[PDB]
């Protein structure tokens, strides 16, 4: 029906995938911040997972948030001190974007433990917004797998919300994900989720909407793959306490496979 | 930019979060529009951002260009390419001689190429209404105002369920329907071409209750038939008055066939069958368009 859009799906698609690779962060840019590493960012990102589900903000808007910080620091510079102050009017920004209900600026104050006044987040979010140049419609993991999910035969919630757990992991770990396009992710997520729920593997018909197959997907598949086994050990859980509620079917309960097999 | 280089020549609209100038560009001589968007406690106002960023990526003849943000501690300008006037005070003006349809046609053609570039970039305008639309001396209209719009995903979230000014609002946002989709512009657009012919405007209500049942009076109230599961939405009620549907020739007489085959697929009650742009850019209806000049000065 019409909130499938199928008079336009395939010119949205088309433009995502045009848009992603203009929206990606540099992929090397963790190397050249002095002061921030790989797993400052992840501690970040983890915090933000519990901002959204403080919140009850839309996954969308957490996915928005990571993009504008990764795109964000690919050009600043940032000192530890001040990483949360980025992520915070990221955040901010990415909610009033996104959100019907975006909460007060007092309210994303309140959650960096006073660390920063409202004047300093209001200067940082002004600072994104000139960094970025106001580009702030950018596709996220999220955006194609909810695409993806109208080709399941037949629709699968457990699939679904799997699909989304598994993107959502690797907005955590810059390396190796700042490395992958949004679409590609999605696609392994997906094919990951489908595997191991259903026993069905990437089908046909998205081979024909994205030109990936389980070849072009299989480097992203690995590592999506062992970052879903290593899951419960990760220095950060706050995505697998989220998708255990029922809201999300409980997905993160659910055991990876293996092996793939691919 | 900017704004040196910005001699205001004058005030010529408002404004929720603030003013809108004619000014020119004093090195190239471009006239533009400068829309002041005022600063402070929430910081920049997310209708703002919106409408910034929505309007970054839509290049089209038909959607007003944003040409520059200049961006500054205290206050935030918007810098649009001019256009002369809006569609409600060219129908005003029009008053007398009403407005040829040579000229109806090429509009509504032109709002349909703006809009369906939208939906192709999955942008909702979300306030079609004569008031956004502005014209050129050259015989241009095109779509302004982005201030309410939406980036989609597809399929459709729940979005704001306030949206679009009451007369020019879809039956689907009226009825509380959980998800509403591109269908609402095209709603927005068929009540717009109904008043381009008639230069008043189609459902004038004052309420929802009464925007309803304006609509259901002139396109008849809908039941499972014309719209499955019309009866099992939020805010439809057993107790609605069954009006039976008008002869459509009698909703804007002076239509041709053709024309009123367009609005009657405009404004269809399921939004799964109303029409796109994109399909709409075909009707018969525009089979002879061709894109003149306005016939008044502006
Ligand atoms: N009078 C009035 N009120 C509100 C908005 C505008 C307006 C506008 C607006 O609200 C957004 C974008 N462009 C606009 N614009 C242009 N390009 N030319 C002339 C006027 C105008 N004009
Ligand atoms: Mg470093």
């Amino acid at each position: 029906s019409v909130n499938e859009v199928p008079d336009y799906h395939e010119d949205i698609h088309t433009y995502l995938r045009e848009m992603e690779v203009k929206c990606k962060p540099k992929v090397g840019y963790m190397k050249k911040q002095p002061d921030i590493t790989n797993s400052m960012r992840a501690i970040l990102v983890d915090w933000l997972v519990e901002v959204g589900e403080e919140y009850k903000l839309q996954n969308e808007t957490l996915h928005l948030a990571v993009n504008y910080i990764d795109r964000f620091l690919s050009s600043m510079s940032v000192l530890r001190g001040k990483l949360q102050l980025v992520g915070t009017a990221a955040m901010l920004l990415a909610s009033k974007f996104e959100e019907i209900y975006p909460p007060e600026v007092a309210e994303f104050v309140y959650i960096t433990d006073d660390t920063y006044t409202k004047k300093q987040v209001l200067r940082m979010e002004h600072l994104v917004l000139k960094v970025l140049a106001f580009d702030l419609a950018a596709p996220t993991i999220n955006q194609f797998l909810t695409q993806y999910f109208l080709h399941q035969q037949p629709a699968n919630c457990k699939v679904e919300s799997l699909a989304m757990f598994l993107g959502e992991l690797s907005l955590i770990d810059a390396d190796p994900y700042l490395k992958y396009l949004p679409s590609v992710i999605a696609a392994a997520a997906f094919h990951l989720a489908l595997y191991t729920v259903t026993g069905q593997s990437w089908p046909e018909s998205l081979v024909q909407k994205t030109g990936y197959t389980l070849e072009t997907l299989k480097p992203c598949l690995l590592d999506l793959h062992q970052t879903y086994l290593r899951a419960p050990q990760h220095a950060q859980q706050s995505i697998r306490e989220k998708y255990k509620n029922s809201k999300y079917h409980g997905v993160s309960l659910l055991n990876p496979p293996e092996t793939l097999n691919v | 930019g900017s704004m040196e280089n910005f001699q205001k020549v004058e005030k010529i609209g408002e404004g929720t979060y603030g003013v809108v100038y004619k000014a020119r560009n004093k090195l190239t001589g471009e006239v533009v529009a400068l829309k002041k968007i005022r600063l402070d406690t929430e910081g920049v106002p997310s209708t703002a951002i919106r409408e910034i960023s929505l309007l970054k990526e839509l290049n089209h003849p038909n959607i007003v260009k944003l040409l520059d943000v200049i961006h500054t501690e205290n206050k935030l300008y918007l810098v649009f390419e001019f256009l002369h006037q809006d569609l409600k005070k060219f129908m005003d003006a029009s008053a007398l001689t009403g407005i040829p349809l040579p000229l109806i046609k090429s509009y509504l053609f032109q709002l349909l190429q703006g809009l369906a570039f939208c939906h192709s970039h999955r942008v909702l305008h979300r306030d079609l209404k004569p008031q956004n639309l502005l014209i050129n001396t050259e015989g241009a209209i095109k779509l302004a105002d982005f201030g309410l719009a939406r980036a989609f995903g597809v399929p459709v979230r729940t979005y704001t369920h306030e949206v679009v000014t009451l007369w020019y609002r879809a039956p689907e946002i009226l009825l509380g329907c959980k998800y509403y989709s591109t269908a609402v512009d095209i709603w927005s657009l068929g009540c717009i071409f109904a008043e381009m012919v008639t230069r008043r405007a189609l459902f004038p209500g004052d309420s929802e209750i009464d925007q309803l049942f304006r609509i259901f009076r002139t396109l008849g109230t809908p039941d499972e038939v014309v719209w499955p599961g019309v009866t099992s939405m939020p805010d439809y009620k057993p107790s609605f008055p069954k009006w039976a549907r008008q002869d459509f020739s009698k909703v804007v007489p002076p239509l041709d066939e053709d024309g009123r085959s367009l609005l009657s697929q405009m404004l269809h009650y399921d939004p799964n069958k109303r029409i796109s742009a994109k399909a709409a850019l075909a009707h018969p209806f525009f089979q002879d368009v061709t894109k003149p000049v306005p016939h008044l000065r502006l």
